[PDB]
């Protein structure tokens, strides 16, 4: 029992570490964001 | 004017028979330097982006005979030399590129260096020196393979404390990092740190 | 003249709303960089071992 | 193999520094002649379907029949001839017999 | 009596917790000086091996650590507790510049001052006036290396003050580089001044 | 060898600690808990001015620049083979060996292809014994080889003449000047045919000059027993086994 | 086995504390990009 | 004359419209600072301890 | 990805050490003088057997 | 022998650990042989099935 | 210093054009005055002036 007690704590441990992966994906995915957000203006300036 | 060249230049250019042996009136083609000189009067009123570009186009033409010449022409034994990245393997300079990249001669020398080594330490080249190839450097290659890599290693014992970590070190103890892990709070009160 | 002179004014006050746009655009490119980057802290690399 | 090698030495040649495709050169020799030898006539078209080519903006067959040479009926085979393209897209309602 | 220390200033400096940091720090070192028993400490630091320059490492190149180097080495944790020192004088300082109140930019001239105080002035290059440029060969001659190894191992064996004259004409050795933490910190201590 | 290890670590940790005393940087209130050793004066009175002698970062001068890297990698790759086999390093690039260490050497920039052109030329010359401008005239009538012949002028009149007006239209509204050039002229300004490539493709081939036309156009160890392969007619012109098919 | 348990409390404890990091830096870009839209309006404003 | 007048009207609309953008930018930079500095409270410090 | 030029310069190591390593890749031969057959000797069972 | 070295040459090459996963899979094989007592090893795989 | 003023002009060029002679020999890191007039790039052979 108290086998599968550590089983649920390195199963929840590698959950947070996988969602801690998902946090950094949509970091990068919004970084992309920002700087393609960056270039678009950067374009925008040199029109205006 | 169109062509921005002179009158006696632009009669040379209609001048030429290219005949080329008969088959019509004859041969008009000019000498050699006749050639050379009648290139530098036709080109000598140009742009200067131009002549940039002209003089990488010429570059890189020279660049592609010369390898071809050397290829059917010159071949050292011990080597089966037979097309450009062959020429590339063997001189460690690379002939097939553009002018576009530009580098240093010390740098040059570091790829060649780099790409010599590779080629002797994977035995893809015959009568390689084994036993050389067993010495402390070969064996850290996996470190000394990159010019950022050695350069921090080197500076790791003249300057270790840029890589001092004052959060851990290798061979922390445990009661040690069970404070770490208590002193780690969001925010640190003092009582807490005494604690 | 006077009207396009105060043209020229109305677009050169848009560039610089534009700066200052890219001043902020940019100070939230490198908040992101730095919180992508430097990903996963000691603090919870602790927490997992 | 010497003659047939210096042929094809001169094919190769002439493609990979003008450019032309094999078909093409195949198709311009078989309208000059089924020699498939090389003339002052073979360069000549090869020139004229290039200045062609190059200014009114011509297809190689096109230009090669332009400048004195017939429509190519026997093309490549694996697609579309140049007889077929202008007088087969499509046929009306019977084979063509031209 | 050196590690913990450094680790809770650590964390207050990652916490912003400047003067409860600078307190932490001042059971380890003071540039003001320590008072015991209402007197002037007639040492320097407040960590016997580090004022005593006491080794407990050796052999640090064994493995790469630079905590086995600096065991060997002690002053270097004197290095780098003191560039720690100043990276919490300029969070100070530019914590206090952030703000841009009159009040706040006088505070960080003061931070800035004492940081310039402390740091004291830094020297250039040298070495680069006279520094021959040497061949290929002449910077790989294993001739060379081998006499500078054993020169090296000479002095360091023994302390023999013969061989007084060494002939520099041997330009096969490179020389030390400054720290390039150090010469951001002035160069961001100018810049700061300068705005 | 474990003695020998042990003195190069030992002797390497002494020049960091001789360095580490040596740097004028640390003055410095710390300057006041640092000491001079019995050894450090050794190394000074035995040495000069070397360990006080210190370079700025980016100096050739440095063991941390890449000058260091670069002598370092050529003094464990002089011996990769024997002097006397062809792939030695010496053998195949004699001009590395006598390479300046400056900084301009690694400040000033040049393309790549410049580099592997004079190699080239210095190989070409130290070969055949002749002037650049010799090998230039005859690799315009060369003929062993799938891009010789190479007539730099004649390249380079095509190359403007298309930079300047491209399919002649200029000269196309000027039909006087057509009466007196014909097409021959046109066919080599707008075309890559050289009077020797020109030459080469209007000569007959037949069995009486059948041999010395093949050992014209080809090399002696271009045979037809060579050529008779397909893969290795392929790999000799850079085509395709489709495109030769 | 209860020494353990106390370790996952304390890790679960500083996982939490570094989430509530995370949060205050994520206020921080926010309200940096609030402030950023301010000044963005403040010079649409004279242009007006 | 009375079409430009109507235009002078457009205009200051327009500027009222973005001082009342303004008011609604500047009372969420306020609550996003207030949020930031006060950062974590007693309660979660209470829980951590 | 960063673009630099020595980063560059690693890449054509790497790149050049993946072709070495690789070899020369070979060529359609088979399709030369393949037969075009029937459905029927496709699928003969004698020949099958 | 097999198994567990390429997980964790996988799991290192996933995680970008770049080098890490080149000396973890050096264990199975190496393109440079083998340095076994100091001399170079005459099989040219480190995995004897 | 006249001529840069209102001209815009180098150091160099001013002071050729006000009666000094184009320095071929420079501080000699970069180009010169002389190759930077008429070796920009040499046509095909090196300059003989």
């Amino acid at each position: 029992s108290l086998s599968a007690t550590a089983s649920q704590y390195s199963a929840d441990k590698i959950s947070r570490s996988e969602a801690y992966r998902r946090r950094r994906q949509e970091w990068e995915i919004q970084r992309d964001n920002a700087d393609g957000e960056v270039k678009q203006m950067d374009a925008q300036l040199e029109s205006l | 004017s169109a062509l921005h060249t002179m009158p006696s230049v632009i009669r040379t250019l209609v001048n030429i028979r290219y005949v080329t042996a008969l088959n019509k009136a004859e041969s008009n083609l000019p000498s050699w330097d006749e050639w050379q000189t009648l290139a530098e009067n036709m080109e000598a009123g140009l742009s200067t982006q131009q002549a940039q570009t002209l003089a990488d186009y010429t570059a890189e033409r020279l660049s592609s005979v010369l390898c071809n010449w050397f290829l059917a022409n010159i071949q050292p034994e011990g080597v089966s030399l037979h097309s450009r990245d062959d020429l590339y393997s063997y001189f460690l300079i690379d002939n097939q590129v553009s002018s576009a990249i530009k580098t240093t001669r010390l740098a040059e020398a570091i790829a060649g260096i780099q790409l010599y080594i590779n080629r002797a330490l994977n035995r893809i080249e015959p009568n390689a020196r084994a036993d050389v190839s067993t010495r402390q450097f070969f064996t850290d290659w996996t470190v000394n393979n990159r010019y950022s890599t050695w350069g921090g290693v080197s500076r790791l014992v003249y300057y270790p404390e840029n890589y001092i970590d004052p959060t851990q070190r290798i061979g922390q103890t445990r009661m040690m990092d069970e404070l770490l892990e208590n002193i780690s709070q969001s925010k640190l009160s003092r009582d807490t740190v005494e604690d | 003249i006077r009207i396009q002179q105060r043209t020229v004014d109305e677009v050169d006050a848009d560039i610089a709303v534009l700066a200052e746009s890219r001043r902020s655009a940019q100070n939230r490119l490198e908040k992101y960089q730095q919180l992508y980057d430097e990903d996963i802290n000691h603090g919870e690399q602790r927490a997992m071992s | 193999l010497t003659i047939f090698a210096l042929k094809l030495n001169k094919a190769i040649r002439l493609c990979l520094t003008s450019g032309l495709s094999p078909n093409e050169l195949q198709t311009i020799v078989r309208s000059d002649n089924a020699q498939g030898i090389i003339n002052d006539s073979v360069l000549t078209k090869v020139f004229y379907t290039l200045f062609y080519s190059h200014r009114y903006a011509l297809s190689f067959d096109d230009a090669q029949v332009l400048n004195g040479s017939v429509i190519n009926q026997y093309a490549d085979d694996d697609s579309v001839s140049h007889f077929n393209r202008l007088f087969n897209t499509p046929p009306l309602k019977g084979k063509i017999f031209e | 009596f050196y590690y913990t220390p450094m680790m809770c200033f650590q964390r207050l400096l990652q916490e912003k917790q400047f003067d409860e940091a600078t307190q932490w720090i001042n059971y380890v070192y003071n540039p003001a000086g320590y008072i015991v028993n209402g007197e002037i400490a007639p040492w320097i630091w407040n960590c016997r091996p580090l004022e005593e320059t006491t080794s407990w490492n050796a052999n640090p190149l064994d493995a790469i650590d630079p905590d086995a180097v600096a065991q060997n080495d002690p002053m270097h944790y004197k290095i780098a507790t003191f560039m720690r020192l100043l990276d919490q004088l300029i969070l100070r300082g530019d914590m206090a510049y952030r703000e841009l109140t009159r009040d706040a930019l006088n505070e960080a001239k003061m931070w800035y001052v004492r940081t310039l105080e402390l740091l004291g002035d830094e020297p250039e290059d040298y070495g680069s006036q006279q520094w021959a440029a040497p061949s290929l060969s002449g910077a790989a001659s294993q001739t060379v290396q081998a006499a500078y190894q054993q020169d090296l191992t000479m002095l360091g064996r023994g302390g023999v003050s013969k061989n007084l004259r060494t002939a520099n004409s041997l330009v096969g050795l490179f020389l030390p580089e400054y720290n390039p933490a150090l010469t951001d910190y002035w160069q961001t201590l100018r810049l700061r001044l300068f705005n | 060898y474990h003695e020998t290890i042990e003195q190069k670590k030992n002797n390497r940790l002494l020049e960091a600690r001789i360095f580490t005393r040596a740097n004028p940087q640390l003055s410095g209130a710390i300057r006041l808990g640092i000491e001079r050793d019995s050894v450090s004066r050794s190394y000074d009175e035995m040495f000069g001015a070397r360990s006080s002698s210190f370079v700025k970062p980016g100096s050739v001068a440095s063991m941390f620049s890449p000058a260091g890297y670069l002598t370092e990698l050529y003094r464990e790759a002089k011996d990769l083979h024997f002097s006397s086999s062809a792939y030695h390093l010496d053998n195949r690039r004699p001009d590395l060996a006598d390479l300046t260490l400056s900084q301009s050497n690694m400040d000033t920039e040049i393309s790549t292809l410049t580099l592997s052109n004079e190699l080239l030329l210095e190989h070409i010359t130290r070969k055949t014994g002749g002037d650049s401008d010799a090998l230039m005239e005859s690799l315009s009538t060369y003929r062993q080889a799938i891009d010789t012949p190479y007539h730099q002028p004649y390249e380079t009149i095509r190359q403007v003449i298309m930079t300047h007006d491209s399919t002649l239209s200029a000269l196309s509204r000027n039909p006087e000047v057509m009466g007196q050039a014909e097409g021959a002229s046109l066919l080599a300004i707008l075309a890559n045919i050289s009077p020797e490539l020109y030459n080469i493709l209007t000569e007959e081939i037949t069995e009486k000059n059948a041999d010395a036309l093949f050992a014209q156009n080809f090399s002696e160890n271009i045979t037809p027993e060579n050529f008779a392969s397909q893969s290795w007619i392929a790999k000799y012109y850079g085509l395709e086994l489709s495109e030769v098919q």
